[PDB]
DNA sequence: CGTACGACGTCAGTCAGTCGGGAGGACTGTCCTCCGG
């Protein structure tokens, strides 16, 4: 039997929504990947929901297919699920009727049965009271049973990369990115969205919503536009695959009706241009299938998968891959046809025939990858590229090395990372290769939780292959960022290989990270050795929220190591950057609002405006405490390092000062701090003296700091000048990487390391209290991973043979909840202590990536305000409602 | 005769010399002499070509749709509106 | 404590600069009459 090609859908934001067929109270499930202890990973708790046609005001039906709107450049949040009865239920996540919410909470838009608008936020089944809903099975394939669902993209363009080649002239890998113009059918901006569904009887549907209205509209037709309804209700289409073509507003509805035993072709046309779009249909061609092969063995059509081919490829005609299996023979033939117009001096031209040695039980086309996956019976997967149908896992062996471009690599699968012995399809409910092809998702009958299998490499003892492997995994992320994919699957696969390397030689594994991340900069045309102008662009760049997160996970096992610590402090400094400069721009505009709105004092709008002006500065005080607490830690390490320069465990101090933008970034923070204080002094609060406490406290905390900022300001300024003249003395680009990522100084520059120890003592410490800073309480900075997760789980739990992902059932009884995973003591965004009330209310969020815990995006209690009051004010924590500091997703913490 | 782009835009006497000129030179600006703009000939034969084709498209338009619609289109500047008009058939 | 002086801030007035209506006027092309072929 054919597997569940569309039972599960990995949303582009990481949400895994899959069909549920075992629970008697729910039919759909939601989950996602989260980190257990920074090393291992586990799936989140399943959030079960029940879907029935009568949610608008009772038996529910099974789910037929799940289609996340991750196609092209769509945001990927609006999930539309079609049940077995044919009703299309549309669920929007990440939004509420009154406010914005996280990505694990659902909401309805409209229900189809006639279509009507009814906004209602759904609730989980477990939390909901026991209802009188029973699992009625719609075992009948109705006329309205949707065969294939397809989404419609907008007019936006998508920029991706095609492949990379090894430039032997420079001994480095080079990649080229080509913009992909939209092809097929795209909906205009004034339409909120559009979608198309083909029903098993031939009736077509076209749901759309106007961006300026709430009412939904539906337009329906039928494929066989004959004068008789006798044949209208006869088109029982076995396969109905919709492949958009380069023709404008055209979709090739390749159908195979067993009534006429021919693979009929159709063309669908839509005129967008507020009038309703007009739908047109035009029959084109019909052909018969071949009965026999060349040698005399008969064939049976197992599947009809047509590839969604763009105009980039040489021949844009879609590949109609009609699969045939020679009976009683392990061989399986895949005949390829292409549709072309008939030329004078349409038709199907046969190119060639491809023989496979194992029977195929499932075909899935990858998105934005052009990869057809052949899920054979024995569990092995052979992904053939669309360009040449050459096996990706064996392309390197058979590649013609000689030429201008050598070692053409498109994915980490080209290196040789092959999946292990997957479970047999009979026991498997459904499979799906991960988006980056690094692993496969398997759902099992007797397993209540999804499994996971990663790629392995047999020749891990050969050291000469580390150069290729690091480059191959480097390009894997390059495509993911361009497609806005989380790429959490690729992160797990990279760590397992590194772990096996570190078991034999720990020194070798460290160099693997450095070479791997270096290729990312070359691929994206970003250079850490560039002039200072580009350096400003780097700090604001999104990738550092993810590329730095790579070493945050790839370096977790290395205890007492500064690879992850160096990335976290820079990453948290970015959060520190968003704090002051995020509000410095906001506070600047408040100055002008005072003068122009001074002509109406008694209005009820100015009083709330005045109150909000002095309330905002109050919330910065908890952040400033961690800001001062951070600079003291680095100054404390200066005194310790002088006595014992040979201590390798304290080498993190070198990298922090070595970073070039960090010295400028702190100077900019000190600059705006001076500007804010000067502006506050220039423009103080005079109407209400009681509100001056927050403004006055800002001046006091700077003056009362144990170390003067002006003395510390000159400290980093002098380092920049000395580190620039050294570049002119000898040209080197690895030192830029060393001062930013390695947090070390190369042995060839051992003389440079001695300068940091000697000069730092006389520069700033001479104006501060030496005895006080050494004994100062700077603990609790939440810098190391050891003080993020609880000590019970901060260790390896399973052997590397069993894999890196851990099922929840194997966790300790007291450690089987997300509440016991981390230290729930301090906040991570506003850097404020968490009281018992904020802990117990269940309104705080946890990051599935770095383990951070934050109550951002929620109304703060009255005790945290300037004056206890019931007035609700939307504070700056609302920026991180859905995205964490490390670009991870934030979810409501379970109680 | 031709004044430089900037003097035109500003409406002050242009020195008009070659290459630049007094105020673009002095004031420090890139002085240009743009081509005359192509416009339709204002002859009587041409106004009549155009009035008489507009009239005949109006006459044909009225065999297809009501006069009240004539008057709407004759004023529309938006291409969506000209098309929607037609879509309400 | 009270008065006087100085300094700062605010308001008004004047000057300059710039967008703009449009005058000046060479010119394009109209649109008459009626020559002379
Ligand atoms: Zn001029
Ligand atoms: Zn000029």
């Amino acid at each position: 039997m054919m597997l569940g090609e569309h039972l599960m859908s990995w949303s582009k934001t990481g949400i895994i929504a899959y069909s549920d067929s075992q629970s008697s109270n729910a039919n759909i499930c939601l989950t996602f990947l989260e980190s257990i202890n920074g090393i291992n990973w586990r799936f989140h708790t399943p959030q079960k929901y029940v879907l029935h046609p009568q949610l608008h005001e009772q038996f529910f039906y099974n789910i037929s297919s799940i289609h996340w709107n991750n196609w092209f450049s769509l945001p990927g949040d609006m999930l539309a699920v079609c049940d077995e009865l044919g009703n299309m239920t549309m669920l929007i996540t990440g939004q509420r009727p009154d406010r914005a919410t996280t990505y694990e909470k659902l909401t309805m838009v409209f229900q189809d049965n006639k279509i009507y608008n009814h906004v209602m936020p759904l609730k989980p089944v477990d939390k909901l009271k026991p209802m009188n809903i029973e699992r009625k099975q719609t075992r009948k394939e109705y006329n309205t049973s949707i065969l294939e669902f397809r989404w419609l993209t907008s007019s936006k363009s998508v920029i991706v990369s095609q492949f990379c080649a090894f430039d032997s002239s420079s001994n480095t890998y080079r990649s080229r990115a080509q913009q992909v113009p939209p092809y097929g059918v795209y909906h205009p901006p004034f339409i909120k969205y559009a979608c198309l569904a083909i029903r098993k009887n031939g009736q077509i549907d076209f749901w759309y919503q106007f961006s300026n209205s709430k009412d939904h509209k539906k337009i329906t037709l039928q494929l066989l536009d004959t004068s008789n309804q006798r044949f209208k209700d006869l088109q029982w289409l076995e396969f109905a695959r919709i492949t958009p073509m380069n023709d404008d507003q055209c979709m090739l509805i390749t159908t195979y009706s067993k009534l006429s035993k021919n693979i009929s072709f159709y063309k669908l046309h839509v005129n967008w241009n507020l009038n309703d779009p007009s739908l047109k249909i035009q029959f084109i061609l019909s052909t018969t299938l071949d009965p026999t092969d060349d040698e005399g063995h008969v064939l049976k059509l197992e599947n009809l998968h047509v590839v969604s081919k763009s105009s980039i490829e040489k021949d844009p005609s879609p590949e109609i891959l009609v699969l045939y299996n020679v009976c009683d023979t392990s061989k399986s033939l895949v005949k390829r046809y292409r549709l072309a117009p008939t030329q004078l001096s349409y038709n199907l031209r046969r190119h060639s025939d491809i023989v496979l040695d194992k029977k195929v039980t499932l075909i899935t086309s990858e998105m934005f990858d052009a990869f057809v996956s052949f899920y054979f019976e024995d569990g092995t997967i052979e992904s053939y590229n669309q360009n040449d149908w050459k096996l990706e896992t064996e392309r390197l062996i058979s590649q013609s090395q000689l030429g201008k471009f050598k070692n053409i690599i498109a994915s980490p699968l080209s290196a040789g990372f092959n999946y292990g012995k997957l479970p047999l399809p009979p026991s498997v409910e459904w499979m799906k290769v991960s988006p980056s092809m690094c692993g496969v998702i398997v759902k099992q009958y007797n397993k209540k939780w999804p499994q996971f299998y990663a790629a392995v490499q047999k020749n891990y003892a050969d050291p000469e292959k580390d150069s290729i492997n690091a480059t191959a995994l480097a390009f894997g992320y390059v495509k993911s960022l361009h497609k806005q994919i989380s790429a959490e699957d690729l992160t797990i696969a990279a760590k397992t290989h590194i772990l096996r390397i570190s078991f034999l030689d720990r020194k070798r594994a460290k160099e693997f990270i450095t070479t791997l991340l270096k290729s990312l900069y070359s691929f994206f045309n970003i250079s850490p050795d560039a002039p200072k102008e580009i350096m400003d662009k780097i700090i604001t760049s999104r990738p550092l929220q993810k590329i730095m997160l790579l070493q945050l996970e790839l370096g977790s096992c290395f205890s007492q190591e500064n690879i992850e610590e160096m990335a976290r402090v820079i990453l948290y400094l970015k959060n520190v950057l968003f704090a002051f400069n995020g509000v410095a721009r906001n506070f600047h505009f408040a100055i002008e609002q005072i003068s122009n709105n001074s002509n109406q004092q008694q209005n009820p709008k100015l009083f709330q405006t005045i109150f909000s002006k002095q309330d905002l500065i109050h919330s910065l005080i908890p952040v400033a405490k961690w800001f001062v607490k951070f600079i003291t830690y680095l100054t404390q390490e200066i005194l310790i390092l002088i006595n014992d320069p040979t201590n390798k465990e304290y080498t993190l101090v070198h990298g922090i000062f070595g970073a070039k933008m960090s010295r400028t970034l702190i100077l900019s923070i000190l600059n705006e701090i001076k500007k804010v204080t000067q502006i506050v002094a220039k423009f103080p609060e005079t109407s209400y003296p009681i509100l001056n406490e927050s403004s006055t406290f800002l001046k006091l905390v700077l003056s009362e700091s144990p170390v003067d900022f002006e003395k510390f300001e000159t400290f980093l300024v002098d380092v920049n000048n000395k580190f620039i003249a050294l570049c002119e003395q000898q040209p080197s680009q690895e030192r830029e990487f060393s001062l930013l990522v390695k947090a070390e100084i190369p042995p060839e520059y051992a003389k440079v390391g001695d300068f940091l120890l000697q000069y730092a003592n006389n520069a700033v410490i001479s104006h501060a209290n030496a005895a006080a800073v050494y004994f100062a309480d700077t603990s609790g900075l939440k810098i190391s991973n050891s003080e993020f997760f609880n000590p019970e789980i901060f260790h390896l739990l399973q052997p590397l043979e069993e894999g890196l992902i851990i099922d929840t059932d194997k966790l300790p009884i007291k450690n089987r909840t997300s509440k016991s995973f981390s230290k729930l003591l301090y906040d991570d965004v506003t850097c404020d202590k968490l009281s018992v009330s904020e802990i117990s209310d269940g309104k705080l969020k946890r990051c599935s990536r770095c383990g951070s815990v934050t109550r951002a995006g929620n109304i703060i209690s009255s005790d945290k305000t300037i004056v206890p009051t019931s007035i609700q004010t939307k504070r700056w924590p609302t920026m991180y409602t859905r995205l964490c500091i490390c670009s991870g997703m934030l979810f409501e913490m379970d109680g | 005769e031709q004044a430089c782009d900037i003097c035109r835009l500003k409406k002050l006497k242009c020195s008009k010399e070659k290459p630049k000129c007094a105020k673009c030179l002095k004031n420090n600006w890139e002085c240009r002499y743009s081509p005359k703009t192509k416009r339709s000939p204002l002859t009587r034969a041409h106004l009549t070509e155009v009035e008489s084709r507009l009239e005949r498209l109006e006459q044909l338009f009225l065999l297809i749709f009501p006069r009240e619609d004539l008057d709407m289109i004759l004023k529309m500047d938006s291409l969506q509106d000209i098309k929607a008009l037609l879509t309400g058939l």
